[PDB]
């Protein structure tokens, strides 16, 4: 999605709804602007939402929106600091409207909404307004039934969906709707009623880490605390292939971390485990805005791959030489057509990726 | 926005606010004040003609003792005052405080209005009212109207909607606090969460962007050094930390400065205090390039050579 | 608890306190038998020393090989390190007036050769660099004369070749069970004891062999079994504030068991306040 | 021992210049490179904000 | 016979080592350059297509 | 009470089921689900041709978005069939969805009563349904009322 | 059960000159047994003190257990 690790940590398919938390003032709605590099990029059917808006955040986002190469690829209506609790809770009933005629069309609908809460409390302002009795937080409790209709609709392509657009006039075909959340909140509290079932419905959940955009690592994301149940399963047959070793530091290197609560308790082992456990810790980034190549997959699979876990080890030559690497691909990059192309794993390639790697000697 | 209660220098901190204020001042703008003490407004606005300066400016002034009805109720006055202003001064600009009043007088209001209370007693719907605003104001082609405001932090509360909501309509957050109080500091405030969202790294260039980055991790980095150093004493430590903490004493002083409205407050003066040196310094102790100076010529530090001449004579 | 976390952490400080306090037990039993151990080495290097003499009155008449011990080339030094933790900061005592002493002998300017014993100033004058020109490290508790020959005759070249003329000889030591003594010494000095030198030996003693071979090999003794009681005392010293700072770190978790009763006590209170809070809210 | 290391001298000196002369040609090479990307996108760019 | 060999070995290597050395650091050059050419053909672009 | 993540083969099993509580044992073997995928419950009708043995038990199923009444409705029909199965003393043997459906299930049913319900709003008498529940399921007389003890994980509490 | 933390208003009140007198010394040697198992992992060497006691604490304390379904006479 414009990180190597957006795919990598979970890829995805169509009729997909992952919670991801977020962070205020983080850029997680900056961050969450972030997003939308490769989609743009995509020029595929997407939507998204926003109630109370900003005029500014509107205008200067639309100067991204240009920015942004499609701008077109997907529309947004808006509603601003005006719009009603009840228009609040419109728009995310608004989208299926015409949404249709992508996941009727059999086009992928997909969407995105956020601000939620905006739609909750408004309920909320408008049950104490209802002078009803609500939920706890003044807002009745129907974000169940209210996200179990509105929280349903996303369909994965299927042809079940046999009316879906012409009814069916082939169209006979694949409904395909793709739901985009957007979880966050003031310390991303879950206690939340709606945190807690919205919680439960979702089909991923994303923990948001502030620390490293917050010591500053551009991306700040909280991984394995985040989670999404779609995963690598979209990654292709090399991202399936070469998308493994995770975990393992988020294991390793925070395990190599615990080391550290003895002073001066480390083995070259584990020193070797904060060699591609701190050491491939210092590998990974994604920028403030960062696009991923995913022929940039083949980028990652380089280090195991490659002898890249060793090669140009310094973070100077990792950023510097790696780049220089890009550079190769500048000396030779001719081959990537037929990889981007392709998108899977196949030893053949992997020759090219040892030569690659010579390349990369040249490459420094 | 600008945080903090009242005591915290909110006004405090908020008169150097005035006196750079007054260095970068040249516009056209009015201000007036609201819920505040008397003769703070009588020998104050006595400054202002002191400074002969309700010129540009007119002042209504609202009291500690006031209506709630009045409390709010210079409300709409500043909306079609701003009507009158930023439309025809295309210069429009103000500063306000301790709004935390008016929300809370829309709080007690709804119970009092016989209206549901919000949750936990606010005005139901209030938000309403503060989008509202925030929204009701801008640097218009009708005119451009610069401005800044603090509210009571609801004893600090953050989750107050006031605080909560608040960080909401800002532009760039503000907090003065015990902390740098707590720390003594000349400013006696908390920046460490302030965002500059015109800070930009193209911007910033990495001289800003990346000293920035460097303020990050060093604060994420001494930082985190006090908990095991409170752990054991700090003994346990590989001494690269007492380099951060070195640079924390000595830097994280540095930054406390001379400010010439410190006279006011502090009996002395300060400095005003240019960026680039910002950056050079910045460089000097990124360097830690003097490293001889004391944390305490840091502490309230004049410029790096300010700073540095002390570490002469400091 | 607190709410969930000020009492699971603090009950952390309870293991804590406690941990540290099996410390400061353990830690002093350390200290007592580390310098009731610590006191053994004297007796026969005083014999050495004592005898020396008392012959060298007419004794001393004849030739001193070392009386410059190694000739002025460097002018030597000597590294013990630590084993263990918890002792105390003889590293920053010994190990701080060490660098200092090395800034004397720049001072000097003369050379100066230094030989690593223990693992830490092996780690200390590795890390803060010098010339080691052997490396011991950690025996233990167990000073060993024949461990140290290794060492011994590693030293003894330079030094008999004359190599160091002076040297630095740096040995911790409990000063009191209290009062630990971080010594440091100009080693490679004629040690020079002419005491019962003075009396010219009263009883004729005679001397299988002729004296300077007993100066040399003997002398290794004398100043040996010293080095034994020396660096004893070291671990008197040793696990003596071993034994304190295991105290003391038994104490530290007190403080936030007292805010934490704050939060679970305070925070207790706010409980009960929320409760108060919906409980009429829900209650309406 | 001469044959030996005076071979391995020469090749391996030899084989030095070339190499630097080989990072000289890849680097105003890819350089050059760089720089045409400059005028395409510079282009491309009086272009786009033409259309606006 | 010995000492040579030492010296030789030693000495070819080294040369390459600087050599490349070099290598590196003009090709670090070019790209230098590129990048500020780059950077020029950026604000040409800017210009362009602003009063365009 | 059945506490185990992935790849049970818990179809496979089922199968060995199909091959013991529709084969190795006789007593009527019935199951039901609540709240699935779509397609992926139409795979578990590829699944149930899998096992092929689908024909032991009837399919009902509730697709979560079924409302609370929905989502909580089948289980007492359930024992008008066990009044078939165990009543028809060819044991009543039917394997069990959804707890965390359940149990969410009863909470948003007291929270629709308004009523004070159980802690945190849940079905005050969830449990005395349980109490109605194994009260439903033994080793009968009739046939042995039996069923698969497998729970939607009430947020695996 | 917890060892006198479970603690009973009538106790060997009821006890007689076997139960309460001859069988008097238990709850304070348990916690014995217990603070004498205390210290041994961290700080070590237990004596025969606790050894002969923790253990004989621990022994005893090992004669303690009685299973479900056994009364006592
Ligand atoms: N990946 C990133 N790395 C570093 N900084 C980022 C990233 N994404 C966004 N930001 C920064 O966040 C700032 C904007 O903060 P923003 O208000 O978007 O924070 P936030 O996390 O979005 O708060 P919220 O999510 O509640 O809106 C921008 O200056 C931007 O540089
Ligand atoms: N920059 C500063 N220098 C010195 N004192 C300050 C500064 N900022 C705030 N204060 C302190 O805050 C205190 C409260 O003053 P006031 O402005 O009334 O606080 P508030 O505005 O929060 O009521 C003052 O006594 C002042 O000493």
């Amino acid at each position: 999605t414009g990180y190597k690790a957006v795919d990598s940590m979970i890829p995805i398919g169509r009729g997909q709804r992952e919670l991801i938390i977020g962070d205020r003032q983080t850029g997680k709605t900056a961050l969450a602007i972030d997003a939308i590099i490769n989609q743009r990029d995509s020029g595929i059917k997407a939507i998204y939402v926003a109630i109370g808006q900003k005029a500014s955040t509107i205008s200067n986002v639309v100067r991204k929106l240009e920015e942004h190469g499609a701008l077109a690829n997907t529309i947004v209506v808006v509603a601003t600091a005006s719009e009603s609790a009840a228009l609040q809770y419109l728009a995310p009933y608004a989208g299926a409207a015409m949404g249709e005629y992508f996941r009727d069309r059999g086009e992928d609908a997909l969407i995105i909404y956020d601000d939620l809460s905006k739609q909750a409390v408004a309920y909320r302002q408008i049950s104490l307004l209802l002078r009803r009795p609500p939920g706890r937080e003044a807002f009745p409790g129907d974000v169940f039934y209210l996200h179990s209709r509105l929280l349903e609709r996303a369909a994965r392509v299927n042809a079940e969906y046999v009316e879906a657009f012409t009814k069916g006039e082939v169209k006979g075909k694949t409904g395909s709707l793709t739901a985009l959340p957007i979880i966050e909140t003031q310390a991303g509290d879950v206690s939340a009623f709606v945190p807690t079932n919205v919680i439960s419905i979702t089909d991923g959940q994303i923990f948001l880490e502030t620390n490293l955009f917050n010591a500053g690592i551009r991306p700040a994301v909280n991984p394995g605390i985040s989670v999404s149940r779609v995963g690598g399963a979209a990654q292709t047959k090399i991202m399936k292939k070469l998308s493994g070793g995770i975990r393992t530091a988020l294991a390793q290197y925070r395990e190599l971390a615990a080391f550290s609560q003895f002073a001066s308790d480390l083995d070259d082992a584990t020193r070797n485990q904060l060699d591609h456990g701190q050491k491939v810790t210092e590998l990974l980034k994604q920028k403030q805005y960062a696009p991923m190549s995913v022929a940039q997959q083949s980028l990652v699979l380089f280090a195991a791959e490659r002898g890249y876990l060793a090669d140009v080890e310094l973070s100077k030559i990792g950023s510097f030489e790696a780049a220089l690497l890009a550079y190769v691909d500048r000396d030779h990059a001719p081959l990537m057509q037929e990889i981007n192309q392709t998108g899977g794993y196949n030893d053949e390639i992997e020759g090219k990726l040892k030569g690659i790697l010579d390349s990369f000697k040249a490459t420094q | 926005g600008l945080f903090g209660g009242a005591g915290v220098g909110k006004t405090v901190n908020m008169m150097e606010l005035i006196r750079n204020i007054a260095i970068e001042h040249s516009g056209y703008s009015v201000f007036a004040g609201v819920g505040e003490r008397t003769r703070e407004g009588n020998d104050f606005y006595h400054e202002m003609t002191d400074s002969n300066v309700i010129d540009k400016v007119s002042l209504v002034y609202g009291q500690m003792n006031e209506p709630p009805g009045n409390r709010l109720r210079v409300a709409l006055t500043g909306l079609t005052m701003a009507e009158k202003f930023r439309d025809e001064g295309r210069d429009v600009l103000l500063f306000v405080d301790n709004i935390y009043r008016y929300t809370l007088a829309g709080t007690e209001v709804s119970a009092l209005l016989g209206r549901m209370p919000s949750a936990v007693g606010y005005q139901p719907t209030l938000a309403e009212e503060m989008g509202v605003l925030q929204e009701r104001i801008t640097s218009t082609k009708t005119g451009s109207i610069t401005s800044v405001q603090a509210v009571y932090v609801p004893a600090d509360d953050l989750t107050d909607p006031s605080p909560a909501t608040t960080f909401a309509h800002l532009d760039a957050t503000v907090v003065l606090s015990r902390q740098i109080a707590s720390l003594g500091i000349y400013p006696a405030v908390d920046p460490l969460d302030s965002t500059s969202r015109q800070l930009d790294p193209l911007v910033v260039g990495q001289e800003h962007y990346d000293t920035a980055r460097g303020v990050q991790s060093i604060l994420q980095r001494y930082q985190e050094l006090k908990d095991i150093i409170a752990i054991l004493g700090m003994d346990e430590l590989s001494e690269e930390d007492k380099l951060v903490v070195a640079r924390a004493r000595k830097i994280q002083r540095f930054l406390s400065q001379p400010f010439f409205v410190a006279e006011v407050f502090t009996g002395s003066p300060g400095k005003y205090v240019s960026l680039k040196d910002t950056i050079r310094g910045f460089k000097g102790i990124m360097e830690g390039e003097y490293d001889h100076l004391p944390e305490q010529a840091f502490y309230m530090v004049g410029s790096i050579e300010e700073a540095v001449e002390k570490a002469k004579k400091l | 608890a607190g709410a969930k976390d000020i009492r699971s952490k603090i009950a952390s400080v309870q293991n804590t306190q406690k941990i540290t306090k099996a410390m400061e037990m353990v830690a002093a039993s350390k200290m007592r038998k580390s310098q009731d151990r610590m006191a053994a080495s004297r007796p026969y290097a005083e014999t050495m020393r004592k005898v020396i003499g008392h012959l060298a009155h007419g004794n001393l008449e004849y030739k001193h090989p070392y009386l410059e011990d190694r000739d002025v080339k460097r002018v030597g030094y000597l590294v013990v390190s630590t084993d263990r933790g918890l002792a105390g900061g003889l590293n920053i005592n010994l190990f701080k007036k060490l660098l200092a002493e090395m800034k004397t002998w720049t001072d000097k300017g003369v050379q100066a050769d230094l030989a690593m014993i223990g693992s830490k100033g092996v780690s200390f004058f590795n890390s803060v660099g010098g010339n080691v020109v052997a490396q011991v490290t950690g025996m233990g508790d167990n000073p060993s004369l024949s461990e140290l020959i290794g060492p011994v005759k590693v030293m003894l070249q330079a030094y008999d070749e004359g190599r160091l003329d002076k040297l630095y000889i740096v040995s911790n030591k409990f000063i009191n069970t209290m009062s630990q003594v971080p010594t440091i010494s100009q080693l490679l000095p004629l040690p020079a004891s002419d005491d019962d030198d003075l009396k010219h030996k009263s009883w004729d003693y005679l001397y299988e062999p002729d004296p300077k071979a007993l100066l040399d090999t003997l002398l290794r003794r004398y100043v040996e079994s010293q080095v034994y009681q020396g660096v004893v005392e070291n671990l008197a010293s040793e696990q003596a504030a071993r034994m304190v700072a295991m105290k003391a770190a038994t104490d530290n978790g007190g403080s936030l068991i007292k805010e934490l009763q704050l939060v679970y006590n305070k925070a207790r209170q706010a409980s009960i306040t929320q409760e108060l809070t919906e409980i009429v809210s829900g209650a309406a | 021992l001469d044959l030996a290391k005076a071979s391995a001298t020469d090749q391996l000196k030899k084989a030095k210049a070339e190499a630097q002369v080989i990072i000289e040609q890849a680097n105003k090479r890819r350089s050059q490179i760089l720089d045409e990307a400059k005028a395409e996108a510079e282009q491309e760019r009086t272009k786009i904000v033409a259309q606006a």
